[PDB]
Formats: C-alpha cells, sequence, structure tokens
C-alpha cells in the first residue's frame, strides 16, 4: 500500500483492506492505515 | 489472445462480480458470525466459579 501513512494506534475501521488492516480518513487530514479495533 | 479477447471481455466482466460477490460475501460471512457484541470483554483473574 502506497500514499498511506500507517499508524500505531486503533481505531474502528470503515474500509476493509483485508489482514487485520483497514483504511480511513483521520487527521491537516490524509488517509491512514492502521489494524481495526474489535 | 488479447485482440480475441474484445468478444469475450464481457464474458471476462461478468466473472469478475461472480468472483467480487462471493469473495465480499465470505468476508461479510465472518461479519454475522463472530462480530455479535461491539463490546469486548476481559476474563476475570480470579479462576475461581
Ligand atoms: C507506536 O507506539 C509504539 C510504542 O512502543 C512504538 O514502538 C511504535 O514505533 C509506534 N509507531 C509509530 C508509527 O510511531
Amino acid at each position: 500500500l502506497i500514499g498511506a501513512e500507517h499508524v500505531n494506534n486503533s481505531y474502528e475501521c470503515d474500509i476493509p483492506i483485508g489482514a487485520g488492516i483497514c483504511a480511513s480518513y483521520q487527521t491537516s487530514q490524509s488517509i491512514i492505515a492502521y489494524t481495526m479495533s474489535l | 489472445c488479447s485482440n480475441l479477447l474484445l468478444q469475450y471481455g464481457s464474458f471476462c466482466t461478468q466473472l469478475n462480480r461472480a468472483l467480487t460477490g462471493i469473495a465480499v460475501e465470505q468476508d461479510k460471512n465472518t461479519q454475522e458470525v463472530f462480530a455479535q457484541v461491539k463490546q469486548i470483554y476481559k476474563t476475570p483473574p480470579i479462576k475461581d466459579f
């Protein structure tokens, strides 16, 4: 995945990517990738 | 082969959703069976039940 910055903190995700990682638009504001929160 | 696929690209095109539809279905299947509660409950440290 390119163009998305990975972040260690976990939130609830809306756009499934796979293998335990989603993506979301979170604060400017840019697109980020993170492990979802159960 | 690709120059002859423009007559069967549509057949190549519908099999993609038939594969995408099942792929998103199995992803939704796990959500419908395991994701019932939104709150994760930790087991108590006391094992005396
Ligand atoms: C997230 O926090 C952990 C805490 O140990 C740290 O090791 C890790 O490098 C952090 N990740 C990022 C992307 O800053």
